[PDB]
């Protein structure tokens, strides 16, 4: 299982922080995802930062106001929100999953080396999910 | 003067020797030239502008 920070209430305008912790260090090879769940509006994908540390994809719709960090030493996921508007009043879930790092077009060299490779990675699944943190913004 | 000699352009070996030569010089010059082996890659190509 996973642990998330407790429910939070924030006055709009300032920032909020959410922490997702794994028990000890048993989930390190798996990649990290953040999701949002506006009630009655389905679920949205906040973004992900992978597990090797080579990706930081965050959806552009939330790129400006949302940051996702990972502390290796404590093995802790950090989610920072800045705008904190009425639309952010919802439940944020931390998920641990796995991807498929396929190798697409790659330029081998004459001698047989690997000059470069786009090797774009594909999302496979999100096995482990946090208990969910409710963030309430009230004016 | 007063000299008669048979000739045979077809059995002549000068042509064979000079053909071998020309091949040798052709082989010799391009050896210290850039090897174009890092070009045989899949090319994405489109029809070309103002043409007839
Ligand atoms: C000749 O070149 C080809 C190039 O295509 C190469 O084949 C590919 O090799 C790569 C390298 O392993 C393969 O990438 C892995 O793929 C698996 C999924 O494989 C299954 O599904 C495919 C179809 O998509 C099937 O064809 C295949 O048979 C399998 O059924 C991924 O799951 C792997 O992901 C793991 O590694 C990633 C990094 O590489 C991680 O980011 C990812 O999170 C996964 O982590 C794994 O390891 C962790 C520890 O490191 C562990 O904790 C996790 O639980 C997890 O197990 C990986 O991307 C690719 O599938 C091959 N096929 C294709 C079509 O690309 C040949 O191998 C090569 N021949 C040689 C070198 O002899
Ligand atoms: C030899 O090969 C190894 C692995 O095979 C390479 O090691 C990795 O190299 C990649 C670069 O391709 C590194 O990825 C980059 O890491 C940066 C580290 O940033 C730290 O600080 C920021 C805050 O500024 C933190 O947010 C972050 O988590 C890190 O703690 C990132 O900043 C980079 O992010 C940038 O690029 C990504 C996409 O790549 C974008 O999404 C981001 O927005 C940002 O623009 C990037 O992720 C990776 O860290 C290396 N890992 C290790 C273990 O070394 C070697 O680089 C390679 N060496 C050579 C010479 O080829
Ligand atoms: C071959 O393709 C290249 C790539 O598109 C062409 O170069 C571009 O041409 C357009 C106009 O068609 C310019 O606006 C771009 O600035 C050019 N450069 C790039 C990097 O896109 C080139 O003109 C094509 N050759 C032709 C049409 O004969």
């Amino acid at each position: 299982q996973l642990v998330q920070s407790g429910p939070e209430v924030r006055k709009p305008g300032t920032s909020v922080k959410v922490s997702c912790k794994a028990p000890g260090n048993t989930l390190k090879t798996y990649d990290l995802h953040w999701v949002r769940s506006v009630p009655g509006q389905g679920l949205q994908w906040m973004g992900w930062i992978s597990h090797e540390g080579d990706k930081k994809v965050i959806v552009e719709r939330f790129k400006a106001k949302v940051t996702i960090d990972w502390d290796r030493s404590t093995n802790t996921a950090y989610l920072q929100l800045s705008g904190l508007t009425s639309g952010d009043t919802a439940v944020y879930y931390c998920a641990k999953g796995s991807k498929h790092r396929l190798r697409d077009y790659a330029l081998y060299d004459d001698d047989g080396a690997l000059n470069w490779a786009v090797d774009v990675d594909y999302l496979s699944n999100l096995e482990f999910w946090g208990q969910g943190t409710a963030v309430t913004v009230s004016s | 003067e007063n000299v008669t000699e048979e000739f045979n352009m077809w059995k002549n070996n000068m042509v064979e020797q000079m053909h071998t030569d020309i091949i040798s010089l052709w082989d010799q010059s391009l050896k210290p030239c850039v090897k174009l082996t890092p070009l045989c890659v899949t090319l994405q190509c489109t029809n070309v502008n103002n043409i007839t």
